[PDB]
């Protein structure tokens, strides 16, 4: 029994790195470069990403933390600390007789009891009014950021969140990552950011000749199968001589005539094209009562695949009679600013609005981007479950007390690991007290003696002074799903690290 | 055009840098309308106001107030050391002169006697002292919060 | 020679057999395998361990061949 | 890999005291000038604070970072890079 | 004309300066046994050759060029054309350790500049400082 | 230690020592002349002819010094030579 010890040693070594980086009064780490550089930062994720280890358990924990940060976005630091504490309090004390069997059942029972206690303590909330949501967002975002234009940004983010939801059918699916981006354009007053349809068009449309103005037509986008290819599936035609180049014009004319005879009744406009631009064929194409655009990047592809819904397949002609393009859509090339902008309004797949902000340099861009990101993340974490829990260090004490009471009432045989895993939940209050700068023994004793009278479970420790205060007068609340996900991830990591036998090599 | 000549060496660049610093100081002294005296007559009054007339009564705050006030008397000591005199004698002389009179007493670089810098011609700026204090506070703040220094990184 | 290489083969067989010993039955621990690259595979099946394992001994090779 | 002590603050205070003791004899009109020569024997006389801090070979990374931070805040006012490291060093010594 | 990776000895390294035409950007990888970085580089090149068959990739065991070498000849890559050196690389510091996934192709496209497929984006870059960034932000806000 | 790289022996104590000893050693190889006397010195550089001179101008024009205190005087010497005749 030496592999588990070597695994928990590396686990505790990894966990004892970013332990003093929690709370408003956190420390700052510094990393030196081998060439002669030094960078100081207080971000645990940056230190975890810039680290290089060699143990498989450390890499697995890093991957788990990265997955937890990418899936949720809040609560990717205390998981490793809790896992290391549970390991050091369980395996480093209850493995002298070598019995790795009842520990898994004890962990499962403790997880079930913690889930039941956290579910039987939540309070309901209403989502009718908007002032309470804004107040909750402002209270949860007051961490380490500027305070000057946070109200307007949070209001715009809440409006975008309430407007981007449309995929409801019983499962409540919310997607804002690949469904709402950010646009930037300098010039003008900074007090005009709002929401708009948002079309990724800058300098892609090129009209050498002056034609008619676009008012409110019916644009029906097709596919991208008109480049430097050899045809459909045979090599009968190849772009090699000028005769083939001038026959390509007649071929495209015949193709557009076949398309018009097939399924052209709303008169589309521009079409997606990757290759194909000249000074003679483009004139004939424009004269053929059709237009074509080029210069398409990944952003335009994502926009036409999300908002419009354009797919990629080997089928340019003969499509569905009612595929895309259903509704009156205006496309006026406005001259506001200095670049060409399109405002495709009222078309297919609505509720896909983006933001419109006019700042200045790149600092304003970065700050509004991070503000929108954190506000949208907070709104998504809050709207996912209308249940709040008083954080700060009040629910963990009640959970530990309930677990101890259940263990004393059941009077079982495996009560020692249960008590060990129940008493290993007071790490966050101890760390907060240590970061505040006070006694970690007398304060803990007072908090333990206070959480046992009658109806007292909202008394936590202030993160700025170092005294016990009720949560009903401060205003520190956390969502419910985040704590459950954190506990489940910690339990799964402990189970995975506890079920490791021998390690060998292979192919 | 400010045409300058030199004896064909590298001191011409030094003279150009000196005249550029002088022009910058003149431009800084023309944008505002308030000029406070210098010659080490502002740190003494600041320390006397921070030590005596305490804003509040707290030992924890005083433990830092005393350290911040004791670090502002290094400029006159360094000036007296570089001028060629003592360090504590001139200091206590200036202290007694400021406690008996009550005016801005400067430092003399000729005889080491306490004199008034408001009648000779020594002047200074306004925003320069504020910027220096802000920079010193920013530097001294983000230093004591250093926990541990690990050896990692690749880029 | 003679009685030495036989003892060596017996020791090698015992060492290669004392690996899948703690994985018999439905109640067993997991085993991690590395391909000397960076990826790890966690499995508790005896067949998967015997199939994904490096060998260098002739007796062990013929034993793995007979098992397959 | 594993370090849980207070040697970082100690070496920081040591580097700050060294940087304060290195540059401290260039205050007042009665100071001493300095010379710099290394590239093809180019004699360059200087006495300023930013000009010296911008053209030096410091072997300590913390002192180099402190000098860079001090020089980055010199484009605000006229000349304020001098008479700054002494007060910072005194405050750091008092804090230590 | 080339899309596979083969093992050469010493004759190909000399005949490549005469067999190449129209400026063939050949690449040679010094493979070392017992290092996973070489295996990762080979696995990446196995896909990079199929992604762009307009160039040539070859691998050679670090034992031909200067056989009397200690442990300083670190495994790297060498890009050649007709007999000119275009800033060769050495050491794993330029790659980024064992955390390389999509930076080698970006560096190759930046060094070549002829088959750029809209890959002019900037890398992630190392972590920034908390003091210099704050100073720059304060300067931008004051002015 | 903090600024230099074990190249020069400069600090807060070499001023009243090396800056004077360098000039003393530079001037000690010059007091042998100055006056109507026969103290010829041979000069061997690149001509490979072995010629003896008496004036200090050709002696200083061939000697290569690697010290700033010794180089601070050759400039004044050249200035005096360009100004008036002797000296
Ligand atoms: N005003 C406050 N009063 C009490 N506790 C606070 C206060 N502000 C922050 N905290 C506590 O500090 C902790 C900060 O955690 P955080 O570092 O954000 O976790 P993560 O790094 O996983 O996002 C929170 O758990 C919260 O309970
Ligand atoms: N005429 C003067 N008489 C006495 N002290 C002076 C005089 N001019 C400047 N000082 C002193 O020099 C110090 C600043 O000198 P220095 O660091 O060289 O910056 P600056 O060149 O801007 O004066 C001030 O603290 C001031 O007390």
């Amino acid at each position: 029994r030496k592999v588990q010890s070597g695994n928990i040693n590396a686990a505790k070594t990894i966990a004892d790195i970013i332990r003093t980086c929690l709370g408003p009064k956190s420390m700052m780490k510094m990393l030196l470069d081998p060439m002669g550089g030094i960078v100081m930062t207080n971000d645990g994720n940056a230190i975890l990403r810039e680290i290089q280890v060699q143990h498989p358990a450390a890499k697995s924990m890093i991957e788990i933390s990265r997955t937890q940060d990418e899936e949720v976005g809040d609560g990717t630091t205390s998981v490793i600390i809790l896992a290391g504490e549970m390991l050091s309090v369980a395996e480093h004390f209850l493995e002298q007789q070598m019995h790795p069997t009842v520990v898994i059942s004890a962990y499962r029972k403790a997880l079930d009891d913690m889930i039941s206690t956290l579910k039987k303590i939540s309070i309901p909330v209403d989502i009718s009014d908007s002032d309470m949501m804004l107040n909750i967002i402002n209270s949860s975002i007051t961490t380490k950021a500027i305070s000057r234009w946070s109200s307007l940004a949070c209001n715009i983010a809440l409006d975008a969140v309430k407007m981007v939801q449309f995929e409801e059918n019983g499962r409540k699916e919310i997607d804002i990552k690949k469904y709402a981006r950010v646009e930037k354009i300098p010039g003008g007053i900074i007090e005009d950011s709002c929401v708009l349809r948002g079309v990724m068009i800058n300098k892609d449309v090129t009209h050498p000749r002056m034609r008619r103005y676009i008012k409110n037509p019916r644009i029906v986008l097709l596919d991208s199968s008109l480049e430097y290819k050899k045809g459909e599936s045979q090599t009968d035609i190849e772009i090699t001589r000028e005769e083939d180049f001038t026959r390509i014009l007649q071929m495209e004319e015949e193709y557009i005539q076949q398309l018009c005879e097939d399924i052209i009744q709303l008169k589309p406009d521009v079409v997606i094209t990757e290759k194909g631009i000249s000074d003679l064929a483009q004139h004939y194409l424009m004269r053929a009562n059709i237009t074509a655009i080029r210069r398409v990047r990944k952003t335009d592809n994502n926009r036409i695949a999300r908002a419009c819904g354009a797919r990629i397949v080997s089928r340019p002609e003969e499509l569905r009679e009612d595929d895309v393009g259903t509704g009156a859509g205006l496309l006026e090339i406005k001259k506001i600013g200095d670049e060409y902008f399109t405002f495709i309004t009222d078309c297919k797949d609505p509720k896909a609005c983006t933001i419109l902000l006019r700042g200045a340099s790149k600092e304003i861009l970065s700050e509004v981007e991070r503000n929108l990101q954190d506000a949208m993340q907070v709104c998504r974490n809050v709207l996912l479950d209308p249940q709040l829990v008083p954080g700060g260090g009040a629910s963990e004490m009640a959970v530990a007390h309930a677990l101890t009471e259940k263990s004393k009432a059941m009077t079982g045989v495996e009560q020692w690991p249960y008590r060990a895993v129940a008493q290993a939940l007071e790490v966050i209050p101890r760390t907060l007290i240590q970061n505040c700068g006070a006694s970690t023994i007398r304060l803990l004793t007072s908090l333990r003696a206070k959480h046992t009278q009658e109806n007292c479970e909202t008394w936590g420790v202030n993160g700025e002074t170092g005294t016990l205060v009720d949560m009903k007068e401060l205003g520190i609340w956390e969502p419910l799903a985040v704590k459950l996900q954190t506990y489940k991830t910690a339990v799964e990591t402990a189970v995975l690290l506890l079920r490791i036998d021998d390690i060998v090599s292979g192919h | 055009t400010l045409l300058i000549k030199g004896p064909n060496k590298h001191t011409l660049t030094q003279i150009k840098d000196a005249v550029r610093d002088g022009l910058r100081a003149v431009k800084n002294a023309i944008d505002d309308g308030c000029v406070v005296p210098g010659a080490g007559a502002v740190e003494v009054a600041m320390a006397e106001a921070l030590i005596k007339h305490k804003p509040s009564v707290k030992g924890r705050a005083q433990l830092g107030v005393q350290a911040f006030a004791d670090a502002l008397l290094i400029i006159p000591k360094v000036l007296a050391q570089n001028s060629g005199f003592d360090l504590q004698e001139t200091l206590v002389k200036i202290q007694a002169e400021h406690s008996e009179s009550g005016q801005l007493v400067g430092v003399d670089l000729n005889t080491g006697e306490p004199m008034v810098a408001a009648e000779v011609g020594v002047w200074d700026n306004y925003c320069v002292k504020k910027q220096l204090l802000h920079s010193c506070t920013v530097i001294a703040t983000n230093i004591l919060l250093v926990d541990e220094i690990m050896r990692a990184g690749m880029s | 020679t003679g009685e030495t290489i036989r003892s060596q083969n017996v020791m090698a067989a015992a060492s290669i057999a004392n690996i899948v010993k703690s994985s018999l039955g439905p109640v067993g621990l997991d085993k991690m395998l590395v391909d000397d690259i960076g990826d790890v595979t966690i499995t508790n099946d005896g067949a998967t361990i015997l199939k994904l394992l490096e060998v260098e001994h002739p007796a062990a090779k013929v034993l793995c061949e007979l098992a397959d | 890999e594993v370090a849980r002590a207070q040697a970082a603050l100690a070496v920081n205070i040591s580097a700050a005291r060294g940087l304060q003791d290195v540059l401290r004899t260039n205050l007042g009109p009665k100071g001493t000038m300095k010379m710099l020569v290394s590239g093809a024997g180019d004699i360059k006389l200087t006495k300023d604070g930013n000009v010296l801090l911008h053209e030096m070979q410091i072997q300590h990374p913390t002192a180099s970072l402190i000098a860079k931070v001090a020089t980055a805040q010199d484009d605000i006012t006229g000349d304020g890079t001098t008479s700054n490291v002494l007060i910072i060093g005194e405050l750091l010594k008092q804090a230590d | 004309k080339f899309g596979e990776v083969l093992e050469i000895s010493g004759k190909d390294y000399v005949q490549e300066v005469t067999k190449a035409g129209e400026g063939l950007w050949v690449i040679l990888h010094l493979y070392k046994q017992g290092i996973p970085l070489c295996a990762l580089i080979n696995q990446h090149l196995s896909g990079l050759a199929r992604k762009f068959p307009d160039v040539k990739f070859i691998k050679a065991i670090s034992t031909t060029c200067i056989p009397n070498y200690p442990d300083r000849n670190l495994p790297t890559i060498f890009v050649y054309l007709e007999g000119d050196i275009k800033a060769q690389f050495i050491g794993p510091l330029v790659f980024g350790g064992m955390n390389l996934t999509r930076d080698e192709l970006e560096w190759k496209l930046s060094e070549s500049g002829a088959i750029m497929t809209d890959l002019e984006e900037n890398p992630k870059k190392p972590i920034e400082d908390v003091l210099l960034s704050s100073v720059r932000r304060s300067v931008l806000m004051k002015r | 230690m903090l600024k230099e790289g074990a190249k020069h022996f400069s600090g807060l104590e070499e001023a009243v020592y090396r800056n004077i000893q360098a000039c003393k050693e530079l001037a000690q190889t010059t007091r042998t002349a100055y006056g109507p006397n026969g103290m010829n010195k041979m000069v061997i550089n690149h001509l490979e002819k072995l010629f003896v001179t008496n004036d200090a101008a050709t002696i200083l024009r061939e000697l290569e010094v690697q010290h700033p205190a010794a180089k601070m005087i050759v400039m004044a010497s050249h200035m005096q030579e360009q100004e008036v005749g002797d000296g």
